[PDB]
């Protein structure tokens, strides 16, 4: 599926 | 920061784009730079498959942080225009969010 | 909620894309989905102005969160494939974020 937060970190 | 390494062969055709890292703009769930780049990436890749006869080699970290597109039929004009479009869109994000995303041509 | 109104003419050519609710309150999910759709839309327009010879009638009201692309040369095959690439990318967003964005064909 699509993840708009694919390029965002955990912390 | 997300870095976007683009390789363009002798004839000017885009053969690889490699996108690596995280944008580090906001909090997980609310990062707008990541939302921008992601929508453009996955949108383009799926569109290639959907609108043209090209079937690109795709390899990625399904936990986020790494996507690789290698073109196969680099001569496919429809597919090359979609890749160009992608680059211009990501450049549009770079010029307003300078420190979150970087394009590098090889 | 972001709405996207898409007008196709009798021959299949995309005439109009209207996005609204960009700059409106929105629920959980809005900030990123709005960031996604807008990067795809403004990205596409820039690509249509830099990669093709089509010069569409463009109206962006930054205050209203109302953005309107009206095609002029509807026979420009390159511009038209950039538009259908945009639609695909917008659909990709709809598929997973049905609660924050809706596409309507007219
Ligand atoms: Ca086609
Ligand atoms: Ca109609
Ligand atoms: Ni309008």
């Amino acid at each position: 599926k699509l993840n708009l937060q694919f390029f965002a970190s955990k912390k | 920061m997300i870095t976007v390494d683009i390789t363009v062969n002798d004839e000017g055709k885009v053969t690889d784009v490699i996108m690596d890292g995280h944008a580090d703009h906001g909090e997980y769930g609310h990062d707008i730079v990541s939302a921008g780049a992601s929508a453009v990436l996955f949108g383009s890749v799926n569109a290639i498959i959907g609108l043209t006869s090209e079937r690109p080699d795709i390899n990625y970290d399904d936990q986020g942080g790494h996507f690789h597109i290698r073109s196969v039929d680099t001569n496919n004009d429809e597919a090359q225009l979609i890749l160009q479009t992608m680059l211009v869109s990501l450049q549009t994000i770079e010029e307003e969010y300078n420190e979150n995303i970087r394009l590098n041509y090889k």
